RNA sequence: UUAAUUGCGAUAACGAACGAGACCUUAACCUACUAAAUAGGGUUGCUGGCACUUGCCGGUUGACUCUUCUUAGAGGGACUAUCGGUUUCAAGCCGAUGGAAGUUUGAGGCAAUAACAGGUCUGUGAUGCCCUUAGACGUUCUGGGCCGCACGCGCGCUACACUGACGGAGCCAGCGAGUACAACCUUGGCCGAGAGGUCUGGGUAAUCUUGUGAAACUCCGUCGUGCUGGGGAUAGAGCAUUGUAAUUAUUGCUCUUCAACGAGGAAUUCCUAGUAAGCGCAAGUCAUCAGCUUGCGUUGAUUACGUCCCUGCCCUUUGUACACACC
């Protein structure tokens, strides 16, 4: 029967959908990846060089799916750490706001994610579709 | 998956500016062991050099050396921002550059011999060898060793 | 700030032919596979220890009873 | 309301603290009902303590 | 075996004979039995459970302690130092990986050889401080079975640590060692080199 | 450590004393008697000299007891 | 002193810029909710003001 | 109406409500099959009810359960306890008196807790220590 | 030889030594039923445990 | 016997008073009551998608209805209740069962007589006396210091790594707080790599920040016993924020050098269940600044359930050449 993404694991769901988006030619990167920490919690860039940007937006839409509607700053609060604040206590350190935002920008240029009234981005009837037809695509994949 | 990795070729010993470096070790952590290049900024030099980052620097060939060599000499030019250079604003010319392994240390130290010779507080400071930034010395750093 | 332990360099870093046929001919013999347990002889550097793993879950040389992260566990593909 | 404060006035004895606090109760209700007898009941049952405040919302 | 139908489908393997309770759905309580008759009932495989990870109070009264499932214990042990001490769940995989390794190893359901371990690396007769200053000495006497449970635990999970410690092998596989080692009378194994060496100065402190 | 100090004491005393024939086996009923022939300002203490209260009557229905 | 400069320095902000409305002072002093009250005439006046010894 | 109800199960600050109807065999958390609970080392703990009963006692009965508040594990702890409340409370509602109390029976014989919420809470701090009952240190000297 | 014994313990006779941790026990033979020891041990026990010694003629002596 | 000068009692003692207990706050349990667009749920609308069977996961401040969870009022509930042991058979203790709860149910708040030459005149326009009261020890302004550094000691923080570091992905709380005669909490949209900047919009508060999408933690990979990708101190350069003003680095961010540190002697500290410990968040300091404190929650144990051996405390008996009382 019919299959939304609630009912694929999250891990498998979100490698699998930075996969077909890396397949195909659509959703540009920035020119300032394989520059950037991603945030200031971290030290280090991604280990995955390329195509970590496509990982973050299957990420990002599949949070803008199950919520109601996500923001960039939201998501700032959500990925991002713990920052080792050299000999200090560490503290929560908000993600990179620069990498959301290109990210929510290139998902609207896809169509998978609208503007909210609300504020915020919301998922959009198109997107949320082929969220479902990956979705289907991992849970047959898997058996 | 693996590879025999061509038995006779691969290097164990390198001399990248003018410093050993053992090769077993990863390619970014190999060019880290080099003074003023850390894991980020040999890092993003092995990025940008298109030579594979989980790669071993004993076997990756002589013109990936030089090409990666002249990238970390003059990085402005391969697309490195103007930030995450080593020394931006340059007080002596106002041109960022980038200092390593001896020329770090170097001017370095003309940099602290003029904060001797300009009698700033900093200078004097640094030249009695007692803690600059402004911290506590009733307690820290009592002992030389 | 010690010099006790006075270790050499004691592992292969990097996979030599004759190590090969040495990993294939005990890839059997070893009636448990591990990235610790292949590194304990001394012929594999530790990173490699996955590479070499996973790498004989090609023709099922080796089977696997659990593929958890940090670790791996295989018996001997009987 | 929770203030914590320290006892001693001159920071000397074993350290002990306390805290002090009240609570506010707020219980508002609405009504779908006509005007002057909503005000009448307005101006009068006022007791010192609770304080009563009226929003017309219409 | 009959897998029963439903609008969310359990694994079949979830599903095939669950009257059949295994302790990670791998491993039968049935067939483990303890050799040593004196520590019966401080060992609690008598009881079955799905998982190694239970919020029991086994710690409000006396004697509660034997009734918490052994395996149970031996991860409550585990987590044991500053820098891991409330990682839990974390335990429960170590002991996970330390069965299927010890199944492995000389198949010998690995319950079986923890309870052999558990029974072997425990003293029988210890030593206390009784002596008045001057005279200070041990003094011989007997150890209660609990206490033997706790202790033979206690070694155990410390001889698996300071293997474990700034050394290639991952913390399961010495803890299957020190297991492995200690269901036989192997000295190599530091629980048992303990539990011998205490036997052997409680024996000189008659 | 429970020891049931002097005034739940005396005041089941005293209720047994004043009111035997209504008193009954009961912990509940006897309950309701604490709370109508008697002002227990709090509950816990009614609680407690109920209970008292019954101990006491248990005591008188083994046998005839002192003080 | 000559008013360009008696009290001429800026108290918009930190420790001296708001007092105690009790004694005056400087030092210890209660910001929350706007009490402006020093802590030992807070432990003073908290019954009158409302606040007491609960838990 | 369809018969239906709903239960809740607690723990430190974790919370559960299921709803229970008579569906198809319908077990969701979150939205989510309980399958993928947010865990996975934990997950036989929430299959535990499901397994010490059997499926098949609620082949035509749907589990909707929504967990919020508290960690990972007291969620986890929080579903084990809705679902089996859920359950017992169905059966006797609607079902059969024997039925609830075999499922009694089968629960209460396993971990306790399973149809008895946990009475263990945090204990205040207090002043004087970093800890609830802890103290900090003392010199001497 | 190895001659380790059992003996379960019929009553407990406090417990006793200068640290206040060690109890002492009466315990009777698996065999031979009648036949009963005083003896230390040095744990949490009851009525109904089974204490394994390696010695026989051996009777406790108050710890001071 | 009790945690208790708590009781059973015996009695030149009888009746009493303070303390303890009782009492309040708080944490549990309430499918029992009252109710709720500032909390949730169901049915049904109006829709989105996937399935095609009527079903699943969603959106809507459209309607009807309900209070299980969320709230907070009146109340209920536990009183060692029942039973079995043990007790001059009395106070009471131990165990099991039913319970939500059986350590005084857990944690606290008040908390007696007498006293210290214990601290505070530096909290008070509380204050006696003494001092000063004009180039002032008053008040204000500028700048410096309270942070120096051959050294010792006390709270702590980060660490010495594989039960780990680093990458991604999962995504879980409860205490709070928040702008007016001032300028607070900040969502959202654009910029910047980040700190941050800008434009708008909410919130004088269960409404908005906020479900504070917090860390530890979990899954998959890189690393592989190398002072190493641990450790991040000490410095060099640059970019911003608060501030009249930041040098003697306020603080945040970017690149680099990366030191001591190999589980730490004598000795010594805290702690018996949601406890210790790990992990963070909020509030108080606050124009900016915590490694602090007060609270809160997450993951969550080992080992007791005893003793007077060390350090002390309570009662009684005894001795004293002690009473500024074994200093
Ligand atoms: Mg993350
Ligand atoms: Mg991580
Ligand atoms: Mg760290
Ligand atoms: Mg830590
Ligand atoms: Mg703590
Ligand atoms: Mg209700
Ligand atoms: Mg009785
Ligand atoms: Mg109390
Ligand atoms: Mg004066
Ligand atoms: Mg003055
Ligand atoms: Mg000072
Ligand atoms: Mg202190
Ligand atoms: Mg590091
Ligand atoms: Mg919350
Ligand atoms: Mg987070
Ligand atoms: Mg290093
Ligand atoms: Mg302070
Ligand atoms: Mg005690
Ligand atoms: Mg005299
Ligand atoms: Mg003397």
């Amino acid at each position: 029967p019919g299959v939304s993404v609630r009912d694929v694991p999250a891990q498998d769901f979100i490698n699998n959908y930075a996969s077909f988006l890396q397949r195909q030619g659509k959703l540009e990167v920035p020119g300032y990846v394989d520059i950037v920490k991603t945030s200031a919690g971290n030290e280090l860039p991604p280990q995955d060089s390329e195509g970590w940007f496509y990982k973050r937006a299957a990420s990002v839409a599949r949070h803008i799916y199950l919520r109601k509607q996500v923001g960039v700053g939201k998501l700032n609060k959500l990925y991002g750490g713990a920052k080792n604040r050299g000999v200090r206590p560490h503290k929560h350190v908000d993600a990179s706001g620069s990498i959301n935002r290109k990210v929510l920008q290139s998902l609207e240029k896809l169509g998978v994610v609208e503007i909210s009234p609300k504020g915020g981005r919301r998922i959009s009837d198109n997107g949320l579709r082929d969220l479902d037809r990956i979705a289907a695509a991992t849970l047959e994949d898997e058996e | 998956s693996l590879v025999v990795q061509e038995q006779g070729s691969f290097q164990h010993i390198l001399r990248l500016l003018n410093t050993n470096v053992d090769g077993n070790i990863n390619v970014v952590y190999a060019l880290t062991t080099i003074r003023g290049v850390g894991r980020r900024y040999a890092n993003l030099v092995c990025k940008k050099a298109d030579v594979d980052l989980h790669k071993r620097a004993g076997e990756l060939t002589q013109e990936e050396l030089e090409r990666i060599v002249q990238i970390m000499q003059n990085p402005t030019h391969y697309k490195i921002p103007a930030w995450f250079l080593n020394r931006q604003k340059d007080v002596n010319d106002g041109k960022d550059y980038h200092s390593l392994a001896n020329n770090l240390e170097s001017k370095l130290r003309d940099d602290l011999e003029r904060l001797k010779k300009i009698r700033s507080h900093r200078g004097i400071r640094h030249f009695w060898g007692l803690r600059v930034r402004g911290q506590h010395t009733k307690t820290t750093g009592r002992r030389r060793a | 700030s010690k010099k006790s332990h006075k270790d050499k360099a004691k592992h292969a870093v990097v996979l030599d032919q004759d190590k090969f046929d040495r990993i294939m001919k005990e890839a059997p013999t070893y009636r448990y596979v591990s990235v610790s347990v292949l590194v304990d002889r001394f012929k594999l550097g530790g990173s490699l220890a996955r590479v070499a793993l996973r790498h004989l879950e090609n023709e099922g040389i080796i089977k696997p009873v659990s593929k958890h992260s940090k670790q791996a566990i295989y018996t001997r593909a009987t | 309301l929770k203030i914590s404060t320290r006892k001693t006035p001159n920071g000397e004895g074993s350290k002990t603290w306390d805290t002090y606090e009240m609570r506010i109760h707020k219980r508002y209700i609405d009504l779908e009902a006509p005007a002057h007898i909503v005000k009448r009941i307005t101006q009068i049952t006022i007791e010192p303590g609770v304080d009563v405040e009226v929003i017309i919302a219409a | 075996f009959v897998p029963v139908e439903l609008a969310t489908t359990i694994p079949v393997e979830i599903q095939q004979a669950q009257q059949e309770i295994k302790l990670f759905n791998k491993w039968s309580f049935e067939d483990v039995e303890v050799k040593d008759a004196s520590l019966v009932d401080y060992i609690q495989i008598s009881k079955p459970i799905y998982v190694a990870h239970t919020a029991g109070r086994y710690a409000n009264k006396r004697f509660r302690k034997a009734q918490c499932p052994i395996v149970e214990r031996l991860t409550n042990s585990l987590m044991m130092n500053g820098r891991n001490n409330g990682k839990k769940l974390k335990a429960v995989r170590i002991v996970k990986h330390t069965l299927e390794i010890i199944n492995v190893l000389t198949d010998q359901n690995p319950l079986q050889v923890v309870v052999d371990a558990i029974i072997n690396s425990g003293p029988r007769e210890d030593t206390t401080r009784v002596g008045g200053g001057g005279a200070a000495r041990r003094q011989a006497v007997d150890v209660s079975p609990l206490r033997r449970v706790n202790q033979s635990i206690a070694l155990l999970t410390i001889g698996a640590r300071e293997a474990a410690f700034r050394n290639i092998k991952t913390i399961a596989e010495t803890l299957a060692e020190e297991l492995i080692n200690a269901a036989k009378g192997s000295s190599t194994s530091y629980a048992i080199k303990k539990k011998d060496e205490l036997e052997r100065v409680a024996k000189s402190n008659r | 450590g429970r020891v049931r100090t002097k005034t739940v004491k005396r005041a089941s005393k005293a209720l047994i004393e004043k009111y035997y024939p209504k008193l009954t086996m009961d912990f509940q009923t006897n309950k309701r008697l604490c709370d109508e022939i008697a002002t227990i300002q709090s509950k816990r203490l009614r609680n407690k000299i109920a209970g008292y209260t019954t101990h006491l009557m248990k005591r008188i229905q083994k046998g005839p007891v002192r003080g | 002193a000559h008013e360009n400069v008696w009290y001429s320095h800026p108290r918009k902000f930190g420790k001296g810029s708001r007092q105690c409305r009790i004694s005056g002072s400087h030092s210890g002093l209660i910001r929350k909710y706007g009490l402006n009250i020093d802590r030992q005439s807070f432990r003073e006046k908290a019954n009158d003001i409302g606040f007491y010894k609960y838990r | 109406t369809v018969p239906s109800v709903q239960t809740f199960g607690k723990k430190k600050s974790a919370t559960a409500v299921a709803h229970v109807k008579a569906g198809k065999g319908l077990i969701k958390v979150n939205g989510s099959p309980i399958t993928l609970v947010q865990p996975e080392i934990l997950r036989f703990k929430v299959y535990e009810p499901l397994l010490l009963v059997g499926l098949d006692k609620f082949a035509n009965i749907d589990i909707r359960v929504k967990v919020t508040g508290g960690g990972h594990v007291s969620q986890v702890y929080a579903i084990r306890q809705a679902i089996a409340k859920g359950l017992v409370a169905y059966h006797q509602k609607f079902v059969d008196e024997q039925s609830k109390n075999e499922l009694k029976k089968a629960f209460t014989s396993y971990d306790r807790t399973l149809l008895i919420a946990d009475s263990r809470r945090p204990e205040p701090k207090k002043f004087g220590g970093r800890g609830a009952r802890s103290r900090f240190q003392k010199s001497y000297r | 030889k190895t001659p380790v014994t059992l003996a379960k313990v019929i009553k407990v006779l406090g417990r006793t030594g200068s640290r206040g941790g060690v109890t002492q026990v009466r315990v009777e033979f698996l065999e031979d039923t009648t036949r009963t020891i005083v003896r230390n041990v040095k744990g949490p026990v009851r009525e109904g445990d089974i204490l394994v010694l390696m010695e026989s003629e051996r009777e406790a002596r108050r710890l001071r």
